[PDB]
């Protein structure tokens, strides 16, 4: 699965792979505002590289990001490129589903 | 020791001789059952014709109607009440008999067809009342044109009357 | 498309007054391109977002997916101005689900 | 006492000798049953090829179509009525025959394949009418390329006609 | 499916079509609501009567 | 089906027909709504009483 | 299975099983003290007859 991006999905109460590993989108193929992509990448890699800074202060080791703007400006494409760059996978969650409950979401 | 000692030990008991006599009986019995299945399978594959009709096809309706009509003097029927409008303008009860589930024999075109009205197994089907009823046309021979002729005649009779 | 990272997808929209030749042209185009047509009914009862993604992900190769009369799937105009784009349908499909299926991350 | 007393007690009865003659018969019978299972398992593992196809795959559709087309003169068919549009502009009923559930034999590529149309067991499945129907391609040999060739030819035939 | 498997030499009869869907003021309104019992839609009927798969 | 298999020499009795469907102001209104419990429609009753298959 | 006693006894059977060789797998995520989480392969005695001393 290396060189490609895996995309999981919610099947009941477990994350199961969806389709085949999609080909990676190059990070430079997504052109954002000057310095935005570098800032986000540096922030997320700083979060990944420093769990001790979180543990030593009791802060929960979690992070969340929000990308907002008019449609078609590059949010989903940037997320795919970032997942490719970080060698992570993507777990697509649909909040407005029918089988999703609070306990199941947790 | 298992080879030499047992051979002497088996030879010691005369009941062992009858035992291996029974061993051959068991081997022959198992062979006989195997011979039956292969013979049946070969005979079905080479000298018998079978045409199954599910309940999910209109061919089922036409074939059922043709079986109702052409049943010779079959005496394993089942009743079916329907209202028939007479030409006088009134309606009277019509007692129609359909061959009940079982094995019926016909003499179509010089053969001996072995139709079988399959019954309901589990009450699961679609586009019907879910009885999963079926008919199986079995006959001795190698030609397939008999069943095609039966189906065409059933369609013609459906388009008739 | 591959050399530039663009997703290898395309979509077309034919709009106009009824009876002017949309469906007939789609049929003629499918005949000309030797493709097949996969008719998808958005306003179905068994259609969910996950099922829509799966269906769009397993379409037969060399085929055209056809979503006819898209405007009937969701409320529009005054509702489009309104905060929610309500699903005026029968199943469990949502506007965001369709949007992400047509062009999203897993498309 | 159980060792010495029984040995004398057993030796007292001549029927005991026949009983231990029958004891060997029972041991041999159990061994013979065990010998059958291991022989069958070894033969299947070493000299037979099997390809099961569920109803959850498009491979099932293509392989079912190919079985309908290439069935030689199989005489265990089932009917399937469909409307076929003629080139004249009208539509007429088309009587298509599909091999009914059972064991059918073909001679593809010099082998003797043993296709079997599995029936419905519990009427549970997804993405279909939930019949859980299947086909199992069994043949004698060690090469697997025969089934791959069958699947590729089924796909080609599906893309044909 | 039903319109695709109608018996040959037959007339399909949809009697009282106006009762299937809302009309007039609703026809002017954005949706043509299905004032019925099943899971039929105006677009479904339109595509069945004359569409791509008809 | 029920109207087609009624016993011969029998009178089918539909009592209090006005309670089956909405009326007056609704009759003036576009739909004749079924103010009932089952899946019966005004067009269905009209075609059953006097239609093609009656 | 309607009692918390079932949960406690199942846990104790998982722990004290000697060298039982009729186990079943149970995958769980175990958070290490380093701050990250790794897969934990836990074995529970599979259905059958087991003997302890
Ligand atoms: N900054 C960008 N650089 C390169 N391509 C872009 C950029 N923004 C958008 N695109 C292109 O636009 C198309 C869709 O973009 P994308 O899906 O990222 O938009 P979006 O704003 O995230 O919208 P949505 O949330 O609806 O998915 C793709 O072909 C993508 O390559
Ligand atoms: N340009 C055209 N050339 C030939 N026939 C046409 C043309 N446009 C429409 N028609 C005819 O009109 C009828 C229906 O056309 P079609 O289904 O393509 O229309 P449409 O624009 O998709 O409308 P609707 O959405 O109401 O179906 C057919 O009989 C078709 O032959
Ligand atoms: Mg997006
Ligand atoms: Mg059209």
């Amino acid at each position: 699965e290396e060189g490609k991006t895996v995309m999981y999905t919610a099947v009941g109460s477990e994350w199961r792979t969806f389709g085949y590993p999609r080909r990676r989108r190059p990070l430079d193929s997504v052109v954002l505002q000057q310095g935005l992509a570098d800032r986000i990448v540096k922030d997320i890699r700083e979060f990944i590289d420093n769990p001790k800074w979180y543990i030593d202060r009791g802060i929960p080791y979690r992070r969340g990001y929000l990308l907002y703007g008019p449609p078609g400006c590059g949010k989903s494409s940037f997320i795919t490129a970032l997942a490719g760059e970080l060698e992570h996978s993507i777990c697509l969650l649909s909040l407005t589903d029918s089988s999703l409950s609070d306990d199941r979401l947790n | 020791m298992p080879f030499s000692d047992f051979v002497l030990a088996l030879k010691d008991n005369p009941y062992f001789g009858a035992g291996f006599g029974l061993v051959g009986v068991g081997t022959a019995l198992a062979m006989a059952r195997k011979g039956a299945q292969l013979g049946l399978v070969a005979f079905r594959r080479h000298y018998m014709i079978t045409l199954e009709v599910p309940a999910r096809d209109r061919s089922y309706a036409w074939l059922l109607s043709w079986l109702t009509r052409h049943s010779t003097r079959t005496q394993h029927l089942s009743v079916e009440t329907s209202y028939l409008q007479h030409e006088s303008g009134r309606i009277s009860t019509k007692f129609e008999f359909i061959p009940s589930p079982g094995n019926h024999f016909i003499w179509y075109q010089g053969k001996w067809i072995r139709v079988e009205r399959n019954r309901d197994m589990q009450m699961v089907d679609l586009q019907t009342g879910t009885p999963w009823e079926s008919v199986t046309f079995t006959a001795l021979g190698t030609d397939r044109k008999v069943f095609f002729n039966i189906l065409e005649e059933a369609r013609a009779l459906a388009l008739q009357q | 498309y591959i050399d530039r990272g663009i997703p290898y997808r395309r979509g077309y929209l034919l709009y106009g007054p009824p009876g002017c030749g949309k469906s007939s042209f789609i049929t003629a185009l499918a005949g000309e391109l030797e493709h097949s047509i996969c008719l998808l009914s958005l306003t179905d009862s068994s259609l969910s977002d996950d099922r829509l993604n799966h269906l769009l992900s397993v379409a037969p190769q060399q085929s055209l997916v056809l979503l006819e009369d898209v405007d009937a799937a969701f409320l529009s105009r005054d509702l489009a101005v309104e905060n929610p784009i309500k699903y005026q349908g029968l199943g469990r499909l949502t506007f965001s689900g369709l949007l992400n299926a047509l062009d999203g991350v897993a498309s």
